[PDB]
């Protein structure tokens, strides 16, 4: 019974290394060509490398060419992953694979339980609100170009949570956040009464408080 | 006229002829413009599997084996899979020449030559025009990273670096 | 060479059929692999239609030409999460296999929300699409300026089903810098839905 255990989940800062360990149990390690892949949060599923135990032949994905390394240890039974150069981009879930035969390598059966890794750049961005104003009517607020997850929006402080939408966040090519939030009132309503989103957000301490005006 | 960094220094009836290569590709994919190839990274069944070789026990570089009639010919079990070493095969040898003084000598200009055909055949293969890449071995022991072979029942280690550092366009 | 997954996000209720698409670039095995929530990966299908070990002959794979698919005849809790396909070293975007309970179809009520004139000094311009209330969760937004369509700028969002509604809404944010946008003067959101007799369209003026 194939075993594939590997470390345990890191947290570093921008910039710093990252060594990270998969011993395997089961099989006879150097028989087979080992691989990492790394899951990031609403991403294709990437390719780091191979490795083959017998000699330590290796072959790194070309996006990773200079910031990646990965070795060996024939005798424990191990193999080790080495990321250089970390960018928040690189947060990922990392996994090191075996294919379910031998050597046709890419039928990846056997996954490590994986090992989650967390950069975080200390710098973050706070919220810029924007508001939305037009039977019935629909009033919200625009969460733009914050950074990092999440930000917890409200209305009224809590007085209105009857036809209001939340939306998850959209990662724009700028690689900060931007969500939005509506409500749906009656279009009266517009004149009578003042409608206030509460914009929450923790990671920068930022709590913005937008108001939407007919 | 390039020189092999050689440990230890090899004897003169060492000398021999380059028969082929083993040759590991990098994995893509960035864009289609160009392929990296990189010397050895071949495990024992991949070399017996290529059936070239002669008596010569050696990595990355066949010696002593079998020349291929006219062309050079390239052959993987699949082209399109990066975890398949690349066999190819000369027809005409290229002979490796060790002083015994701690070098080995090799015609620069013929091993030229034969780089052009093996690039020529490797876009025959890999799309009708890719820019292709030789450089030096990713990463492992000194026998995969290094030329190693057996001469007399001694292992010698020979740096390839030298060699394979180049580019070819078309 | 690239894997194509479609849909993006398939959603449908326990005990029917989900289909899966991956359109290849290239020749090579393709494989499938399972992905719930928390847990590692798992490996569906091999080689275009085997099954891995310990899957039930609920999953069959299926290929024409370059075009794959995988079937799950009967969906079980387990089977619900997401689904890569496989070539080589590549993998494709993923499709997420998610719950959908069934209720009468809903037309969406549509909004448009003009740029916020203090977001437009920043030099930046969003253009919000909202559609509320709506089911399924299948529709189809487009944007068009002065009648003419954009692909690439824009960006989408859905809620999770809400639960006393059980009705999906969609948010498009629409991206410009003033530029652009100024020189525009027009604008139209396009609907299109299954409880839409014609694409519903929202527009403005400058
Ligand atoms: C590394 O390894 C991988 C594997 O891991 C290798 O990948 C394999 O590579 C093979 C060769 O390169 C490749 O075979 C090709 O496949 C072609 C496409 O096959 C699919 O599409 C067929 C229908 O296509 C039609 O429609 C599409 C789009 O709609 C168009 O693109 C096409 O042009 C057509 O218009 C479809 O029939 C086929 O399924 C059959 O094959 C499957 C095998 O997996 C069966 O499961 C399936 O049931 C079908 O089987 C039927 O047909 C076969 C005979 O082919 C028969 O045995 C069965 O009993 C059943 O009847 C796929 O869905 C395909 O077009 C190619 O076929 C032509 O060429 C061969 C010669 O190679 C001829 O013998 C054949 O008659 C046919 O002739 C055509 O071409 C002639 C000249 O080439 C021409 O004269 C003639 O008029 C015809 O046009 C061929 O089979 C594999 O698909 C591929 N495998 C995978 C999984 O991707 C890879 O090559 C390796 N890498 C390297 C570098 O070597
Ligand atoms: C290879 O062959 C040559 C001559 O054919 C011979 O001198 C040499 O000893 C052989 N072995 C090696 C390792 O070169
Ligand atoms: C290599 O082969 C050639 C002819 O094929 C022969 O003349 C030569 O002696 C051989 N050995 C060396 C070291 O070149």
């Amino acid at each position: 019974q194939v075993q594939l255990v590997q470390s345990g989940g890191q947290m570093k800062k921008p910039g710093e290394s990252m060594r990270i360990s998969c011993r395997a149990s089961g099989y006879e390690f150097i028989d087979c060509t080992l691989n990492w892949i790394r899951l990031a949060p609403g991403k294709r599923p990437e390719w780091m490398g191979w490795l083959k135990p017998r000699g330590g032949a290796v072959n790194y994905a070309r996006p990773l060419q200079g910031r990646v390394t990965m070795t060996r240890d024939v005798y424990s039974d191990t193999a080790f992953l080495e990321l250089r150069s970390l960018t928040v981009d690189d947060t990922a879930v990392y996994f090191c694979t075996r294919g379910k035969n031998c050597d046709y390598n890419w039928d990846f059966e056997h996954w490590g339980r994986g090992t989650p890794v967390i950069v975080s750049s200390p710098s973050t961005k706070g919220p810029s609100v924007f508001p939305l104003a037009p039977g019935t009517a629909a009033l919200g607020c625009l969460v733009k170009d914050y950074f990092p997850e999440p930000v917890t929006v409200s209305w009224n402080s809590g007085a209105l949570t009857s036809g209001v939408h939340t939306f998850p966040a959209v990662l724009q090519s700028s690689g900060l956040y931007s969500l939005s939030s509506v409500v749906t009132v009656p279009s009266s309503s517009l004149g009578t009464q003042t409608y206030i989103c509460n914009v929450n957000h923790k990671p920068s301490n930022t709590k913005v408080d937008k108001k939407v005006e007919p | 006229t390039i020189t092999l960094p050689c440990r230890p220094a090899p004897p003169p009836h060492c000398s021999s002829n380059i028969t082929g290569l083993i040759l590991t590709r990098d994995g893509g994919n960035s864009n289609a413009e160009s392929e990296i190839f990189r010397p050895g990274g071949g495990d024992m069944r991949d070399i017996a599997r290529c059936q070239i070789a002669g008596t010569v026990v050696s990595s990355q570089l066949f010696l002593n084996g079998s020349l291929a009639e006219e062309e050079v010919v390239i052959r993987s079990v699949n082209f399109t899979d990066n975890a398949k070493s690349i066999c190819v095969q000369l027809a005409t040898s290229v002979e490796i020449a060790c002083t015994g003084a701690g070098h080995c000598a090799i015609s620069r200009a013929k091993w030229a030559n034969t780089l052009k055909q093996i690039a020529s055949k490797l876009r025959e293969q890999f799309g009708n025009a890719k820019t292709i890449i030789f450089k030096q071995s990713s990463g492992g022991d000194p026998e995969i990273v290094t030329h190693w072979f057996n001469c007399g029942g001694e292992f010698f280690y020979c740096a390839s670096t030298q060699l394979f550092a180049s580019t070819w366009f078309a | 060479i690239v894997l194509t997954q479609s849909p993006g996000t398939l959603s449908l209720s326990p005990g029917e059929t989900a289909i899966i698409s991956c359109r290849t670039s290239q020749y090579g095995s393709l494989a499938w692999y399972q992905q719930r929530p928390g847990q590692a990966p798992r490996l569906v299908i091999y080689s275009g239609s085997t099954r891995a070990a310990g899957i039930p002959d609920r999953f069959s794979g299926s290929r024409w030409g370059p075009d794959y698919n995988l079937t799950i005849s009967n969906l079980e809790s387990g089977d619900f999460g997401v689904y890569y396909c496989q070539q080589y070293e590549f993998f494709g975007q993923g499709t997420k296999v998610q719950v959908d309970i069934k209720r009468t179809v809903a037309a969406p009520s549509v909004f448009i929300f003009p740029p916020s004139d203090e977001q437009l000094k920043s030099g930046t311009a969003s253009v919000v699409c909202l559609l509320n209330n709506f089911y399924p969760r299948e529709a189809k937004v487009q944007w068009k300026v002065d009648n003419a369509l954009q692909s690439g700028n824009s960006q989408e969002s859905v809620t999770e089903q809400d639960s006393k509604d059980s009705t999906y809404s969609l948010s498009s944010t629409l991206t410009l810098s003033k530029a652009d946008y100024e020189k525009h003067k027009v604008y139209a959101c396009e609907v299109t839905h299954q409880g839409l007799r014609s694409p519903v369209t929202k527009s403005f003026n400058r």
